[PDB]
RNA sequence: UACUUAAAAUUUAAGGAGAGGGUAUCAAGCACAUUAAAAUAGCUUAAGACACCUUGCCUAGCCACACCCCCACGGGACUCAGCAGUG
RNA sequence: ACUAUGCUUAGCCAUAAACCUAAAUAAUUAAAUUUAACAAAACUAUUUGCCAGAGAACUACUAGCCAUAGCUUAAAACUCAAAGGAC
RNA sequence: AACAUAAUUAAUUUCUACGUUUAUGGAGAUAAAAGCAUACUGAGUGUGCUUGGAAU
């Protein structure tokens, strides 16, 4: 069960497109230090990921796992998890639905629905 | 010398059209077609069409 | 058009809930306070209220994104009727295009925060939302003509490949 | 080199966290994508694609070339860009 | 004296010292701060656009455009030690 | 284009033959009330606009 060669064993990014069959185009960003300014800026990379169930929507944050064997020229990752669904975020700290900086369901309540 | 400028303008636009036509022929010939796509006629875009 | 247009017999929004309580009111008084003797602005306050009830969970609140989007759909449809008679009004043509752009911006923020509300709002208001294209495409006669040929050339090449595959498979099948 | 099998030196191939010359009067490239019943219409690009121009760089050293034809079956202007010499 | 024209209704042209010559925002009036001078007291933060001596040059060429002397975009050779601003 | 021989130590042959770039009028030396845009003619005038004119 040897792991991939690619350095990016785990990459987080935003689903910027979903028009290919069973594939999601994901834009990841990393911080790179400008040598002259000594300030960090965003260098963004595009990753094709295998979305087996076509469960991804544009704008949602996702976690990708490096595939052991490249599926195709560009598809070298799979969809591990959908960290945040677009507009359907669930607060990790409390576990309650939220819509921005607000709770759709109060954490004091226990709906269990 | 405006007369020459109009003459230069009409001859410059004619070369501009031939370059456009030739660039379109390169594409289909490279793709492997021996004739341009059926029902295709390169549009004349630099002539006095308006 | 839209499914609902307020009737002429409807009362204005100020007295919509007051006249019903009053025991008996004359036909003339009802006609003075109806939408027949009111400005177009009054008829639009009734259209908006109907949409807020039919879409928003809490029609009392008008500061939600869904409510603001409903406020802009009434204005947008109003400007469109205005511009159908005043074909050369350039100030309201700017008002129409700026409200459309404002609604698209709000629908984007709504989609990113409450997707469930977003889906109902678009379905009820009949508004189609198209996502912003990642890359801007330039447009001019030379580009549109070259881009059309490239699509045509590709399609022909793929059609030839499909025909070759069918002929190749057919020959193999006969041999078998 | 030891064992008749395990430590090295040295390479090759496939890749990618990041970094890496110029011109934007080079603004579009034109198959550059995915799926794997072979369908879908996608892929790269103002966060600079494509095009063209110039340049050995990474310096205990490394890369490229070895008369020319990028190569060298073949062809041709038919060999010192080994040391020393000559025009 | 009289015309194009200024007017109207349908199409096109996309230019002004289109300048308040002040980009747009949120600050503060103290930093013992005329921080050149004249304008309009000064200064800080944020985001984008733009500038890099002068003439050559609101030019040449390229590209876009109901424009065809136009409009927008915009060099090089060249030549100099100035050009320029307020008083 | 690519078969077959052999085989009481084992081997043999096959393993082909188009297009694209470079090149042979204008602007610069030695001196031998105003303006901006635009139209017409020729700087004159027209229309709008600016004060970087003026006016108690
Ligand atoms: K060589
Ligand atoms: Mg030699
Ligand atoms: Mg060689
Ligand atoms: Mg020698
Ligand atoms: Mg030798
Ligand atoms: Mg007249
Ligand atoms: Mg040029
Ligand atoms: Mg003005």
């Amino acid at each position: 069960i040897v792991r991939s060669s690619v350095h990016a064993k785990w990459v987080v990014g935003k689903v910027i497109g979903t028009a290919m069959i069973k594939t999601a185009k994901v834009r990841a960003t990393r911080l790179v230090l400008d040598p002259y300014l000594l300030k960090y800026f965003n260098k963004r990379k595009t990753y094709f990921a295998h979305d087996a169930l076509q469960q991804c929507s544009v704008g949602d944050i996702v976690l990708l796992r490096a595939l052991p064997v490249p599926r195709s020229k560009h598809v070298k990752h799979e969809l591990a998890e959908i960290i945040f669904k677009v507009g359907r975020v669930i607060d990790p700290v409390t576990g309650k639905p939220c819509a921005g900086t607000a709770y759709l369901e109060s954490p004091l309540s226990e709906p269990r629905e | 010398t405006r007369f020459l400028r109009r003459k230069v303008r009409e001859g410059r636009l004619k070369k501009k059209q031939i370059k456009f036509e030739k660039d379109l022929k390169r594409i289909w010939l490279k793709a492997g077609l021996k004739e341009a796509p059926e029902n295709w006629q390169t549009p004349k875009i630099y002539l006095k069409n308006k | 058009k839209q499914d609902d247009e307020p009737p002429s017999s409807a009362f204005i929004k100020e007295y919509k809930d007051i006249i019903p309580n009053i025991e008996k009111v004359d036909d003339v008084v009802k006609r003075i306070l109806s939408l027949e003797m009111a400005s177009r602005k009054e008829k639009l306050k009734i259209k908006q209220e109907q949409l807020m009830n039919k879409i928003v969970e809490n029609p009392e609140d008008s500061r939600t994104l869904e409510a603001q989007i409903i406020a802009l759909t009434v204005r947008i449809r109003n400007y469109e009727e205005h511009m159908q008679k005043h074909r050369k009004d350039k100030a309201h043509k700017r008002h129409l295009l700026m409200s459309i752009d404002r609604r698209k911006k709000l629908l984007k923020i709504l989609r990113q925060t409450n997707y469930d509300v977003f889906e109902k709002t678009c379905k009820e208001l009949g508004v189609e939302y198209t996502l912003p294209p990642l890359h801007f495409q330039k447009v001019h006669r030379r580009f549109l003509a070259k881009k059309a040929l490239c699509i045509r050339v590709y399609q022909e090449v793929q059609k030839l490949k499909k025909q070759k595959r069918a002929l190749k498979a057919a020959a193999a099948a006969a041999k078998k």
